[PDB]
């Protein structure tokens, strides 16, 4: 008996499953080990690069034995194309991450000072496009019919917050509409 | 074949479980084969760690990984069946209705586990004998099955194929069932006429009109 | 069914007058009772009666929250309306009485009411005041687990 | 007035619910009603047996008037009235109950379920026999797995994986399993998950 | 204005940089308010000084003429977060409640007036709800010129220029709008310090949405502007009364 929520995934359960996407890292090390589902690696070599999944790359930061890698798309110089493309499409959500909301979370806690200038800038960035957006999903919210629905690009913790209510009143909206044909 | 598949597989199942109103069929090619794996490395790790302290008059970290790693995968299928087992608890009588059904698949060893036929037929079994003791004495006549009156109903519910259930479209295009503009799939609502369906657009609909992509897993839910 | 709401939602009184005379009075020293009366109902019990029969055992007169002036107030301003004083019990009573009497009009009128609602409830889903007291009962357990999806993913937005 | 004494019962059915919801959740259910539902018990009988009464007045009487059939059908309602109520009820504390035989059980060795529910006694002894059944049925999937499982907790996922133990009040040391953690008020064990997660569904550890 | 453009540039940044670790408490104080249709803002004064001195420096020197460079600084910003466009949107109250040091209320003696004064009475009796204005169009009686006045706060008379005169310029009321007003009447709390005399009680104005926030008899700690209105009743003798911003009540009290 799941209890809580259930229906809907628990802010924490994205979390648990987006560390499960690779990203790059930068080892400061030179067993085996096998493990199950990594495949990696040989021996990490110091001062390069190299593709691990992530929770491995989260434990090895907390004992600052690896230099994560920022993410392309994260960047202040990057976000500005992105908000600009946002303002100036107000239908469509763009191009997501789809992780975006999450990594910014988790990367933010322990790596952030790996980042160039991450101080102040970024948090200031995405804190905003986790506006203009959410607010726009709340004004795409109002052509609500059953059964559809364009939610396009959309971060998954998006998907997760307003999941239980979407989902519900659209079972009381075509819960009558189905039944009175 | 490969271990990072059957992981994607295990993850892909789970998700797709929590989503969807009704139960799926139990997976046990795969599930068996990690109920095995990780027999294996749970031994395999503490026989390291044992072994590990004879060099011992170094690096704690590939066991620490590991462990954690098992930690995960053990979290996972067990929020599986935890899952899994509830909807058995909601769905028993249905079920029921649907193992005296001659048509089409019934229980079997298949749609439910060897290990959770046991949890459905106990927890029955012995809600049946609760309710028995407890209201029925001071038994209906009438109500003496459980089952369809019809109305109001009962349970029957909740096969509740309507439900809406977020969608996110994958899987490999030839260029099957790509009609353009963009893509795959069909849709064709029966109260409705098609959208149809984008491949890079999550797209909430009915779980019915999608079950049979779900069957081969062109949607992601 | 077994979820409190609707066993709730059956309980509600309706003014159904009967068709014919029934002696034997369940209700009190008739013994029959004469025909054309108007008993008030629970829904429970009168939801078949309008069914078997080729004419039914009840008229099945309109029930007063459903008087045309109410179905025409929640046309102008559904979001001020006050749901919970009137029955409460709307959108699971509601969907019974439009199913019994197949009545088609009204549903494009509540399938608005409910967005309208909606859009207003997206709004407290943002972390009351005086409005979470006006809701239907089941219309404010949407609320709740809308609130706790918000609350948990702000709570887990920071430590 | 009828079948209303259903619509009080499940109208306090609701209030458990209530006290489930937000909530906080730490139990402790008022009592179940046996007086309220013997009241229904009492009336449906009346019911069936007006209802077997007239069943036999058909036979001689009533000569199968059009009107007869009206008892035979609404009164049959009513009993699925009560039924309709008295399930909804049931259910509802089986689903109060057997979360709570979930979460914690309890947790490591388990070892007995004991000093748990504080309802105890309160609660009617036939859903205690139906409760401890069924803690023995989870005894069972407890036994087929082999995952290990723990299946009981970890709900919440692990990070990262060592977390941090504040003493609360708790002696001490209890902590046999894996190694003698020596339990003692005031002190913290920078201890893995591992352990925590059995532990702290007890009441021994405080601060994750 | 270019110095108004500098304040209100300072205000914005004040909004949106402000961190706390690591949420930023005032742009969702913000958003969270425009939602349930509050239209305020409550700014935390320690945060404030915290973030820069300077503004603080100015904001208790002048506060009636910066206070209202701070308003529609905040509802430049909820035009960019409430709506996205390429209305209408009241400019949102700010009510500021903050610790400083208590001022009782026989200490109030001039030299402090227009200076933000933190203290603490027991409300005796709420006026009767008025209306004052915010924006009203006006028209002349004779070239008829169509003039939207600006009215601000914290009176003001009506310009005389497009014979014409002296003060031809009629309110219209079908297009102005308009807020509420309050006055608060507040008895010093008796234990400290009536002595022998009978306690003395300042006037004060509420407005917007501090109106009907408190029951007449609750003790409360006001912030607010110290200033002084004209009332004819010589010379010149002009009678105190304090602006409030914003109310706090005691704990709690709901």
């Amino acid at each position: 008996l799941p209890a809580h929520l259930q229906q809907t995934f628990s802010p924490e359960e994205i979390q648990f499953i987006v560390e499960n996407e690779p990203i790059k890292i930068f080892p400061r090390i030179t067993w085996q080990l096998i493990t199950t589902d990594d495949k990696a690696l040989n021996n990490m070599v110091a001062m390069r690069s190299t593709e691990v999944v992530l929770w491995i790359a989260l434990l090895l930061k907390q004992q600052s034995k690896c230099s994560i890698v920022a993410p392309q798309w994260l960047t202040t110089k990057e976000l500005d194309r992105k908000i600009q493309y946002e303002k100036t499409h107000p239908d469509r959500f763009s191009e997501l991450p789809w992780n975006w909301l999450v990594l910014a979370r988790i990367l933010f806690n322990k790596a952030k000072d790996d980042f160039h200038d991450p101080i102040h800038e970024l948090r200031g960035k995405i804190q905003d496009l986790r506006e203009i957006r959410q607010i726009k999903v709340l004004k795409g919210l109002k052509y609500l019919n059953e059964s559809h629905l364009q939610l396009d690009n959309l971060s998954l913790l998006e998907i997760n917050e307003l999941r239980p209510f979407i989902t519900e009143i659209m079972d009381k909206l075509r819960e009558i509409h189905t039944a009175s044909l | 074949v490969s271990p990072q598949q059957d992981f994607s597989d295990l993850m892909k199942s789970w998700k797709n479980e929590r989503c969807s109103p009704e139960l799926l069929p139990y997976p046990h090619q795969l599930m068996k084969r990690l109920l095995n794996r990780i027999s294996m490395q749970s031994q395999l790790i503490e026989n390291i760690s044992m072994g590990f302290l004879d060099m011992q008059n170094e690096s704690k970290l590939p066991l620490l990984c590991m462990e954690t790693e098992l930690e995960r995968l053990k979290f996972v299928i067990r929020s599986y069946i935890r899952c899994r087992l509830s909807k058995i608890d909601k769905f028993s009588l249905y079920l029921r209705q649907l193992n005296e059904d001659e048509n089409s698949l019934i229980s079997l060893t298949d749609l439910l586990s060897k290990d959770e036929i046991k949890y459905h037929d106990t927890h029955s079994l012995i809600w049946l004998k609760l309710v028995n003791d407890s209201i029925l004495k001071y038994m209906p006549e009438e109500l003496q099955a459980i089952n369809d009156t019809e109305g109001s109903v009962n349970m029957i519910d909740e096969p509740d194929w309507n439900k809406f259930v977020f969608i996110h479209v994958n899987g490999p295009p030839d260029g099957e069932n790509e009609f353009g503009k963009p893509c795959y799939t069909v849709t064709i609502p029966d109260l409705k006429e098609e959208v149809e369906l984008t491949i890079g657009s999550i797209y909430v609909m009915r779980y019915e009109v999608i079950r049979d992509l779900l069957r081969d897993d062109k949607v992601a839910l | 069914y077994y979820d409190i709401d609707d066993v709730l939602a059956d309980g509600t009184e309706f003014p159904c007058k009967f068709q014919y005379d029934i002696p034997g009075l369940g209700y009190n020293p008739g013994r029959p009772i004469t025909k054309n009366t108007k008993l008030s109902l629970p829904l429970w019990l009168a939801r078949i009666l309008a069914i078997v029969g080729p004419v039914p055992f009840v008229e099945l007169l309109p029930p007063d929250m459903f008087s045309t002036k109410v179905m025409n107030a929640i046309k102008t301003d559904p979001v001020a309306l006050d749901l919970h004083s009137i029955n409460s019990h709307f959108f699971s009573l509601a969907i019974k009485w439009i199913m019994l009497f197949s009545e088609k009009e009204l549903a494009n009128v509540v399938s608005e009411l409910l967005l309208q609602r909606a859009q207003e409830l997206n709004h407290h889903a943002s972390s009351t005041s005086t409005f979470l007291l006006k809701l239907e009962e089941m219309e404010k357990e949407i609320y709740k687990k809308s609130h706790e999806s918000y609350k948990d993913t702000k709570r887990w937005m920071f430590k | 007035m009828y079948g209303d004494l259903g619509n009080k019962l499940v109208l306090e059915a609701k209030r458990t619910k209530q006290l489930y919801a937000r909530s906080n959740q730490d139990v402790n259910l008022p009592m179940y009603h046996e007086d309220i539902i013997r009241n229904i018990l009492k009336e449906v009988s009346n019911l069936r047996k007006n209802t077997e009464y007239l069943k036999e007045q058909q036979q001689l009487g009533m000569l199968d008037d059009k009107v007869a059939k009206c008892q035979y059908f609404v009164t049959l309602l009513c009993m699925e009235r009560n039924k309709r109520c008295l399930l909804a009820y049931q259910r509802l504390r089986t689903d109060i109950l057997d979360s709570m035989a979930w979460n914690n059980n309890g947790l490591d060795l388990m070892s007995s379920i004991t000093f748990s529910q504080q309802d105890t006694n309160n609660l009617s002894h036939q859903e205690q026999e139906y409760l401890k059944e069924y803690c023995d049925l989870i005894t069972d999937l407890k036994s087929g797995d082999l995952v290990d499982i723990d299946l009981s907790g970890s709900l919440v996922p692990p990070s990262d994986v060592f977390i941090d133990v504040r003493v609360l009040k708790d002696a001490g040391e209890i902590q046999t399993e894996y190694g003698v953690f020596n339990l003692i008020k005031d002190s913290q064990f920078f201890v893995r998950q591992s352990d925590v997660e059995r532990l702290i569904q007890q009441g021994y550890l405080q601060k994750i | 204005d270019d110095d108004n453009t500098e304040i209100i540039k300072s205000f914005k940044n004040f909004i949106l940089e402000f961190r706390l670790d690591s949420q930023f408490i005032y742009r969702d104080q913000l958003r969270n308010n425009i939602l349930v249709k509050n239209y305020s803002l409550t700014v935390n004064m320690e945060h404030l000084i915290g973030y820069n001195e300077d503004i603080y420096k100015k904001l208790s020197d002048e506060p009636s003429d910066i206070i209202p460079l701070f308003e529609t600084a905040i509802t430049q910003v909820a035009k960019r977060i409430s709506i996205l466009s390429r209305n209408s949107l009241p400019t949102f109250q700010l009510i500021l409640n903050s610790n400083a040091n208590q001022i009782p209320l026989r200490d109030l003696d001039s030299e402090h007036v227009s200076k933000i004064v933190r203290l603490s009475g027991i409300i005796i009796s709420t006026s009767v709800l008025s209306s004052r204005a915010t924006y009203l169009s006006i028209m002349c009686r004779n070239c008829r010129h169509t003039t939207s006045i600006t009215i601000n706060n914290f009176t003001v008379s009506l310009p005389r220029s497009c014979n014409c005169g002296p003060d031809p310029y009629i309110i219209i009321h079908e297009s102005s709008k308009f807020i509420d007003q309050q006055f608060l009447k507040l008895q010093e709390i008796p234990e400290l310090v009536p002595v022998g005399e009978m306690p003395r009680n300042l006037t004060m104005t509420c407005d917007r949405y501090l109106t009907n926030k408190v029951i007449p008899g609750t003790r409360v700690t006001i912030v607010g502007i110290y200033s002084i209105y004209n009332s004819k009743n010589g010379v010149a003798i002009r009678t105190p009364y304090i602006k409030i911003l914003g109310i706090q009540s005691d704990v709690e009290t709901s």
